[PDB]
Formats: C-alpha cells, sequence, structure tokens
C-alpha cells in the first residue's frame, strides 16, 4: 500500500514522558501514547511526496492531534463493525506499524506505558485503535494480558 | 488585516501588518510536565505554550519545535502557531492572510508543510512565506545592503543590491544565539556553575542577554579579565543564589567570531559577511561594504557592530568605508520588514491564495516566494 | 619512578609508574566518632582515613572529600593524600613526580588547588593533571576510541580520533555509583531495610556490587521478578540479618539507562554516548562506533556491555558496527593508563616542574594539562 | 626516464615518461589536525599530503593549493610536490627531467614560480610546462581538434589544426568540477542535507561523482523528476546515513551548460566551444566540428557527450558533422599525452635545462615553453 515510505530514525524518542509522570494521577495513557506513535509514523522527507501526502492522510485521521478528533474517532470506532472504512485504514495503519524499522523500541516503549502508566488496563477491552496499533507493535497480543506486578505483601 | 508571525527559532513575534511593533512576543517552546501527579485537578493540562511553559519553567521539559531554523517537532510547531492566533493575538486565521518568515537554504519540505497546515489546518484565506534577510531590508528603509540576519537557530548574510538578491552569495552558518547559549553553560562549568536542565539553559539565556558582550580586542580583553577583576558581573539565580562571572562575559560572544570555539570549522560572522560580498559582483561590493545591516537578537550583543566593523575593515581594501547599521530594533527589524511588506498595495497580487493551493498544492510556494 | 594516583570520587587508586596494577586501593573517605568513647587511652585520633574509617564506620560519620568528580573538603583530602604518600606508598613525595586525575569540564578552582597542594604541601618535583577518560584509552591501548567512564561521582564520555580529543563532543553526566547507591537505599525501603540513614550507606553500596546487575530487557525482567520470584538473592548484613532483594537488583542500575527515577531530565548514557559520537565529525562515526571503551567500576554490573550493544545499535544506523569493549581491568583502566602515561619516554617533557610553577602560580596548570 | 607529473586543481596525476597510465594518483590536499591533543607518543605529524589527508578527514582540515588552476599556496603546493616525488614515486629528482602540465592562460608568475621551484628546491636536471589541452591531443593521438579539457578548476577551450593552435580563439572558464561540487552542496540543502565542512565537500564530491549524470534534455528530466521518483538513487554516508538525491543527480553538471545557476555571467561548455570554433579560420571549422576531444574527470559524467554533441549541433549549420570523442581513459587522458610527449626523441631538445635556467632565470619558461 505504501511503497517508499521511510521513517526519520529516533525522532519519537523526545515524545516520551518521563517515567515520573507516567504515574501522575491525571496521565492520559492512550492520547500521550499515541502522540509517541504519531511522531514515530512521521513520513521522512526523503519519501516521494505521493506517499506522503497518501499516508498523512491515513495517520491524520487514524492518529489526529485534536483531542476533540481523536476522542470522535474512539466513540466512532466503539461500533467498528458498521465503519468498514475504518476496518481498512485501521488494518492499513496496522501493517505499517508492524513493518516499521524501529518496532521494537517502539515496542519497548508501549510496555513501559502499560507498565507505568496502565496503558493496557482494559485488557481485552481496549479501544479499537489502541488495540490495533499495540498490536502492530506486539504481534502475538499478550499485552492483552496486563503487566505482571510485584504484590509484596506475603512475599516468602 | 494580515497577520505577520516572524517565528523564529527562539521567539514568536506576531502581530498585524501595518503596525510599528509585534503585538505578540512569547518563547518558541513548548513544556510538558515531567514530575509525578500528585493534586486532583492540577494536572488536566498537558504541554505549556510560550509564556506558560516559561513561568512553570521549573516542573516542565522544555523543546523548541524548531531548531537550526527548521521545524523540527510539526505537532509543537501547530499547538505554537494555534497559541499565536488565538491566545496571543485573539483573531480567526480564517479571515486574515498570514505572511511568515524563514531563512535562506532551509529544505524545501519546511516551506511545503508550514504551507499545507496554515491552508489545511488553520484555512486562512491566503499565505506568503519571505525571507528574513529581506524584511530586514524593508525595516531599514534601504533597497541596496548586505544584511547579517542572527538569530537563536541560524545566522545568514542575503547582499542585495538595488533589489536585487544575489542568491549565489548567501551564506548560512548554524551557529546562532542557541549556540552560544549552549557554549555558556558549558565555560559556566569552569567557575563550578553547573546548568544541565532545560529549565536552567533558559536561565543561561537569561544570563547571556544580560551580561555578556562583544570585545573589541579579544585578546587583549583576556589579558585584562586575568589582570584584574573589574570585567566581573554577579547574577542571581532565580532561587537567590548569585553567581560571577569574568572572561565568560565576552568569550561566549567570540563564538560567533571565532566559531572553532564549538569545535566548527566554518568562518566567523565578520569573514563569512566578507566572502558573501567578495562573491557578489565587483562593481556592487563598495554599495555593500557600506550597507551592512544587523538584525536579529544575536547581533544584540554591546560592542557586536564595532567589532563587525572593525574586523570587516581589517578585511576590506583600505580605500572602502565599512559601515554596520545596527538600528536599536534590531530585534523586530524581519518583523517590521515583513509588517511594511504585507501593507504594501503592490504586494497584494504576491500572496498564495486558497484557490491556487487547491489546484497546485504545497508545491506553490516554491514558484510564489523567493 | 612517578606516582600515578588517580583519586576517584570513591576510590583512590595508587601505585608506582611502571607497574600493572596499583599498590594501594582504599576508601576515599575520612571518618569522625560520633559517640563518647569513653575509656582512657581509646580514641585520641580525630580522624580515620580509608580502610581503617571502613573498619571503624559503626562508630564513625564517613564523608567523602570528593563529590562528583569535584573536591569539597580540601583540609579531609589532604589527609587522603597524606594517608596514600606516608601509610600506603611509603614514599617521601619530595623524590617523586605524581600524576594526578580528574574528570573533564570539572572546575578549574579544583585542578588549581591540585597543583598548590602538591607543589606547597607535599613539595613534589613536578606533577601533571590527566584526564580520566584519555588514560583509559591508554590502558586500552588504542588512539581511537569513544570512552566511557563511570565511576562514583562522573561519568563523562570523551571521544578520542587518532589520538585528537573532540573536547565539543565531551558529554558530562553527574550519574554515577553514589547515586546509584542512594537510590538503592531509597527503593529498599519498598521493602523493610530502611537505611535510610547514613550509618549504612556503605552496607548497602556492597550490597549493590554484590547483587546488583544489568537486565539485557528491563520489561522482560520486571516481568520475570513479578511472576517466577526466581530473580530473588540473599544478603547477609553485618548484623547477621539478611534480606532478600528481588526486582531492586536490576531497577538500581536501570537508572543509568533511564535517568528518571532520581528525578534528572538527562538522557541515559546509552543516548549520552550516541549524542556524543552524533556530535563529532560524520567521518570518525564509523570508527567511534566500533571503539566503545568502556572504564570505571560502575561499568561492572554484569549485563552492562550487552546492554550498551543493544541500546547503542537501536540508535545508530543498522549498518554501522557497534562493538563495546570491557576490560575485566575496566576498574583500574585509568590506572593502568596513567602508569602507561607516566612512564612514557615522551612524556618526560610534559610534566609542571616545581621550577615552573613557582615562576606561574596554580595557573600553570591549565596550559601544560588537557 | 622522465617524470610526468599532471598536478590538476583536484588530482596529482604522475609517473613515468612512456607508461600507459600514471603510477600516482591522489587527491592534491594538504590536512591539517584542527582538534586538540591529546595522546603522547602517538604517530602525529603537523600536516598531512594526499590519500592519508583523506584517510584522517574526519579531524583534519583539508586545504587545496591549487585553484581555478592556479596555485595559491605554494608552500603546500611545495610538500605536495614532495610527496609526489620521495613518497609516491620514489626517485630521486635530482636525476629525472620532469615535465609539468598547466591551462592556457594562466597568470605568468604560475609557470616562472613552478620552474624557480624545480630548480632551485627540487633540482632537477631538466624540465618543461606544457598546456593540457595540448597534451589530450597527443592522448588521443590526433594533430587537428578542438580540446575541451575540464578537471577540477578550470574547464578551457583550445583549437587545433595540424598542430598549430589559434591562441586568439582559446576560452577558458573558471568553471569545473569544483564549482559542481559547490552547488551540490548548496542544493542538498533543499532536502536537508547539510555539508558544511571541507571533509563533508569530499563526500558531496563522492556523491558527485558516483551519483550525478548530464540530462539530454534538462526540461524533460525535471518534469520526469517532479511526476515520479524513478531518477532517485540512495547514497550510504560514511557513518551509515543514507541520503536520497533526485532532481539534483542532473541539476549538478546542468550548470556546464547553464552557469547562471551559479550566478556566472557566461555561456555554457557547449556555447564556449561553438564560439571557439567560430573565431577559428572558416577553413579549419569543419575539421574542428568533427574532433571535439573531450578530457578531464569533470567530463566523465554519463551522458555529457552525448548532450553537446545535442548542443553542438544544435548551434552549428546543419551540414557540418559534430564529432565528440570522449575515450574512456579521457580523465588520464592529459597525463597519457605529457607520458607520449616526454618519450619522443623529438622532443629531447626541448627541455628547459639547469644550464638554460640558472643563465636566464625563471623567465626562460616563457621562451621554451607554450
Ligand atoms: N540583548 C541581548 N543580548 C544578547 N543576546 C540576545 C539579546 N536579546 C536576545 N538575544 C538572543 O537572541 C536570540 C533571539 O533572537 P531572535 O531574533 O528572536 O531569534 P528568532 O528570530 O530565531 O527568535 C535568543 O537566543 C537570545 O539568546
Ligand atoms: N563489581 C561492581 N559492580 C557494580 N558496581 C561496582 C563494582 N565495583 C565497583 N562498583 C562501583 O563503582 C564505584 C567506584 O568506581 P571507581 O572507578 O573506583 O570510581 P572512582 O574512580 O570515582 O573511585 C563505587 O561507587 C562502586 O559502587
Ligand atoms: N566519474 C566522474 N563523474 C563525475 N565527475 C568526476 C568523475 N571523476 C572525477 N570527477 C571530477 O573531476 C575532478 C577531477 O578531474 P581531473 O581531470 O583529475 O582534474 P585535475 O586535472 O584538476 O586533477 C574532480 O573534481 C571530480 O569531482
Ligand atoms: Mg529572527
Ligand atoms: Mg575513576
Ligand atoms: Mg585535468
Amino acid at each position: 500500500p505504501f511503497s517508499g515510505l521511510k521513517f526519520k530514525q529516533n525522532s519519537f524518542l523526545s515524545t516520551v514522558p518521563s517515567v515520573t509522570n507516567m504515574h501522575s494521577m491525571h496521565f492520559d495513557a492512550r492520547e500521550t501514547f499515541l502522540g509517541v506513535i504519531r511522531k514515530a509514523l512521521e513520513p521522512d522527507t526523503s519519501t516521494p511526496f505521493p506517499v506522503r501526502r497518501a499516508f498523512d492522510g491515513l495517520r491524520a485521521e487514524i492518529l489526529p492531534n485534536d483531542t476533540i478528533k481523536s476522542a470522535a474517532l474512539k466513540a466512532q470506532c466503539s461500533d467498528i463493525d458498521k465503519h468498514p472504512e475504518l476496518k481498512a485504514k485501521m488494518e492499513t495503519l496496522k501493517e505499517v506499524i508492524t513493518h516499521h524499522p524501529q518496532k521494537e523500541k517502539l515496542a519497548e516503549i508501549a510496555l513501559q506505558f502499560a507498565r507505568e502508566a496502565g496503558l493496557t488496563r482494559l485488557k481485552g477491552e481496549t479501544d479499537y485503535v489502541l488495540s490495533n496499533v499495540l498490536d502492530g507493535l506486539i504481534g502475538d497480543g499478550s499485552w492483552r494480558a496486563g503487566p505482571a506486578y510485584e504484590s509484596y505483601l506475603n512475599k516468602p | 488585516t494580515a497577520l505577520v508571525c516572524d517565528n523564529g527559532s527562539g521567539l514568536v513575534k506576531a502581530g498585524f501588518a501595518g503596525d510599528d511593533a509585534p503585538r505578540a512576543v512569547f518563547p518558541s517552546i513548548v513544556g510538558r510536565p515531567r514530575h509525578q501527579g500528585v493534586m486532583v485537578g492540577m494536572g488536566q493540562k498537558d504541554s505549556y505554550v510560550g509564556d506558560e511553559a516559561q513561568s512553570k519553567r521549573g516542573i516542565l521539559t522544555l523543546k523548541y519545535p524548531i531548531e537550526h531554523g527548521i521545524i523540527t517537532n510539526w505537532d509543537d510547531m501547530e499547538k505554537i502557531w494555534h497559541h499565536t492566533f488565538y491566545n496571543e493575538l485573539r483573531v480567526a486565521p480564517e479571515e486574515h492572510p498570514t505572511l511568515l518568515t524563514e531563512a535562506p537554504l532551509n529544505p524545501k519540505a519546511n516551506r511545503e508543510k508550514m504551507t499545507q497546515i496554515m491552508f489545511e489546518t488553520f484555512n486562512v484565506p491566503a499565505m506568503y512565506v519571505a525571507i528574513q534577510a529581506v524584511l530586514s531590508l524593508y525595516a531599514s528603509g534601504r533597497t541596496t545592503g548586505i544584511v547579517l540576519d542572527s538569530g537563536d537557530g541560524v545566522t545568514h548574510n542575503v547582499p542585495i543590491y538595488e533589489g536585487y538578491a544575489l542568491p549565489h552569495a548567501i551564506m548560512r552558518l548554524d551557529l546562532a544565539g542557541r549556540d552560544l547559549t549552549d557554549y555558556l553553560m558549558k565555560i559556566l562549568t569552569e567557575r563550578g556553575y553547573s546548568f544541565v536542565t532545560t529549565a536552567e539553559r533558559e536561565i543561561v539565556r537569561d544570563i547571556k542577554e544580560k551580561l555578556c558582550y562583544v570585545a573589541l580586542d579579544f585578546e587583549n580583553e583576556m589579558a585584562t579579565a586575568a589582570s584584574s577583576s573589574s570585567l566581573e558581573k554577579s547574577y542571581e539565580l532565580p532561587d537567590g543564589q548569585v553567581i560571577t562571572i569574568g572572561n565568560e562575559r565576552f568569550r561566549c560572544p567570540e563564538t560567533l567570531f571565532q566559531p572553532s570555539f564549538i569545535g566548527m570549522e566554518s568562518a566567523g560572522i565578520h569573514e563569512t559577511t566578507y566572502n558573501s560580498i567578495m562573491k557578489c559582483d565587483i562593481d556592487i561590493r563598495k554599495d555593500l561594504y557600506a550597507n551592512n545591516v544587523m538584525s536579529g537578537g544575536t547581533t544584540m550583543y554591546p560592542g557586536i557592530a564595532d567589532r563587525m566593523q572593525k574586523e570587516i575593515t581589517a578585511l576590506a581594501p583600505s580605500t572602502m568605508k565599512i559601515k554596520i547599521i545596527a538600528p536599536p530594533e534590531r530585534k523586530y527589524s524581519v518583523w517590521i520588514g515583513g509588517s511594511i511588506l504585507a501593507s504594501l498595495s503592490t504586494f497584494q497580487q504576491m500572496w498564495i491564495t486558497k484557490q491556487e493551493y487547491d489546484e497546485a498544492g504545497p508545491s506553490i510556494v516554491h514558484r510564489k516566494c523567493f
């Protein structure tokens, strides 16, 4: 679908919040994490213009900057069964994510978000967009089983 | 009315065409919290823009969306522009054509994207991208002269004669205020002062702006500083601690004339200006020698004009008259020129209209704008 | 023969040039009694130094004269040097040139006062102050490479190519073993082990040296610790009590790669190394990538070399060959390099002589030393 | 035997007369370290020449002693020649007549200094200074034809008929590979790639050498590039970074045919060759049209011969047969011709001998040579 699409490597690192802020009582794990993925998916300038404009429309629709648009997309994906076009777009974007040259690092960031900020606290009930993005980074889908936690009490 | 937004690397100078000074001047930074929690109703706002980020600087991680005159974080740049239009100017961008600036020899995708955002995200009726050096000449009122524009990200000089630019003679150095700021915090460690955070980098920038100056003769100034304490100045940090700096006052600006201080192989701004003039036609060099116009914050160091006068005079033939024009409104020369250009009746046909963008796309900027 | 004294924030490594290992390696601490004695003939010594202070730490307040590579208590540093020369090496300092070491980007007054004490208090015939990262390369035997030196107080990167250092690319990070020790104290309170006082900071330093390690994948290690309990290990305190430590084993060293968890805004050592390389000339980066030399005690964590290799490989372009050099003697590599340098025939003209000192004062150190 | 040293602006081609290819080919650069210190005992030198300068290019400042065919730094040129004779050819210049080459219409002091240094410094028994365009004809084996020699410094045309040059018809443009390298550096910034150092100029030179080509129809190629990415090629920098280059591949060599790209008020090489032929006698133009011979590295661009055939054919009358002779070894054609000339028995009485020089002085070169 998007041949010749290239990304500037390490462009998304500056967008990852500090672990201390991930523990904030009003931290928005979904929006902040999707911001990292949006930044990581920003096409490199070396990509041909037709592909850039084509892909920029895909990620702009699926990973919008505006909170109003992001929330509207979230609600519209709750009944994704009635929105095949989003199904195709989300499927297309997930295909791009799984081929991202730095998918391993993005997977580590996603796991850090789940570990610290509770990104995947809903487990299997995660919204369609966030679940698809994670499935792209984590192919097996094991993240649906939330992070393992220490449970200090009753320790041997 | 037309909006003039001089989105520099360090500061955003925005206002309305026809005014004498920008209405809004705030830092071009987006700060996001880096600490934890912990109070209900006190952390809903993620990211702060401009002066608010500077005020809450202590708990944020500040980041400039523009580096070396190139927009590197377009999501943050969108936040900066949204802050400018709606929060600082209190205008609807869809009702005003917007003139904005950029440095010469920038990546073309930089102009293309900013054209794309202005038309598709803000629905501006029309827009224009001007060269900052050219606007400075508009502000000075001349039609001939070699401008030396040095802001936070990039320093460049554009030789213009009788209104004609010599694009083969443009110069660009990625050595500007921010590079000087970084050097100052590096040489401040020699006195035991450690500034490492982005919040503290702003304090070092304030120290630079308040205390740094250009020595007329560097070697003599170094000897004077070594031999006596007359050049030492004290500065009070936000928490009450007092720091004193001696030769660091003029060593930091000296990097402009000696880029090797920060490991750069390039030549000083004095020699780059002379090289730019030497690349121009021999018949116009005399006029350029007499119309070196400074603009940008990085040219606000005390004694910079006298140093540039001395350095170029030693390079140019002795029979030329070297004149440095450094207006007190140097720091806003670019915005003033943009305001002049935007309000010119003969300029109203040079806008990129929304209709033109629709037919041609973001590539229209390369045809309509220098 | 010349003396090589690697002062260091945590340990004093002292010996003679030409030997393969330092003669004396003792803590850089000075202990003052806290309690009342209280017998006749006991406790007439007002202070204890090095191993003696460590042995008697139960009734002593231990204090490090050097903090973050900077000497903060010069009277105590004089005690340590007096102990090193007279009680550990058993030499008359007036006969032997002394090679000293310090981190880059230190305050100038630190090395100025080092010279003054050596020439006046100890009357050494000559001395020299070397940069620790440079010496580590001497020990490795290479002429090119970027050294990551991480001791107790300072972690700094120095890229060197063909014997030429790129000082503008030198990165310094005030996060080292002592900061990791303090963090281990903090997270050990999550369990019932509340050292939480300055008495037992050395016991948890020993715990850190014995049990802590760097996880190749932090998330996988955290999951394994949460699930299995197979990573739990037990440590016996001097009291005979046994503390069990689980994921704190690899969480404490994780602060090196995530300077957060201690509230630092800087990037991890992997990114600092990469940033240092990217500040260098593009033509030497390939050689730097293949010559990542690690030195200092803080690099002795099991798996840190593997972690550094993985992390830098993720930052650098895929075609580059990343290679971490981690000698088994990297804890003493700095002293070994000092020994090699001090014994070179070509180095015998680089000493700062007593005649040169009193002719020029402590400022001579800046001219003759990097 | 005789030495043939074709030291152009960019490369030094040296060897023995009678050989089919130069023995030593290396860049005409002197590099000097621009960084500090720091390791004693290392095999460091105060300057590096030729291939060694390229190897250690990362930590050096590279200077070309020759620019636009004129030697501007004679001290550097001396060590370039010393490097050629002693370290590359491994000969004693005292016992070898040495043939040198230079471009037409050069300053006479250039030839005089070249002669003076060879006889006084290198004490050669005899020497001769030939014109590069003439030598190319020797290599081609002809005695008639108009030679277009384009190296790193200068492009010149020399029409020759039956061995007779028409010096009033000789053309010389100071536009050659180095100007193309600088232009490629400038237009690469359009894509965000920034090369500013002398070391990085060599990288851009390599990109130009192995990616640029001449477009048969410039406007058609521009449309093709704008419409598709088929013309885009990737190049891996020394640090593993990959740069993608599109229409810049042919826009750089297009400067040869449109000097206005770099602000030069001059005719392209096609028009200069045509203008030269028209300055010749009408009776020889037909043979000149059919014997356009290319030489020099700057003529190695793919498709340049076809472009020149197309361009001149559009200028010359339709009945003339335009033939561009572009041998595969036209990069070394000048040296090959010099080797042929120096090995001719009929040429042996045309050397400037040491006895001749000491009697007449450096000015002898103006009488004995072209
Ligand atoms: N009075 C001053 N003295 C020295 N430097 C100054 C002064 N005022 C501003 N600067 C420097 O100039 C820069 C801002 O210049 P400006 O023209 O606003 O650049 P930009 O157009 O990129 O915002 C800052 O980085 C600051 O360090
Ligand atoms: N085997 C080890 N594992 C982990 N940390 C260690 C080990 N050995 C020493 N360290 C740490 O290294 C520090 C001392 O390193 P060193 O290179 O001596 O620093 P300095 O040169 O400043 O004395 C101590 O704080 C200690 O905690
Ligand atoms: N294959 C090639 N394609 C394009 N340009 C080339 C090629 N080979 C060499 N050049 C250019 O030619 C110049 C060297 O040509 P040369 O004939 O050696 O000049 P000189 O005689 O001054 O040494 C260099 O500047 C280089 O950029
Ligand atoms: Mg500006
Ligand atoms: Mg150490
Ligand atoms: Mg040539």
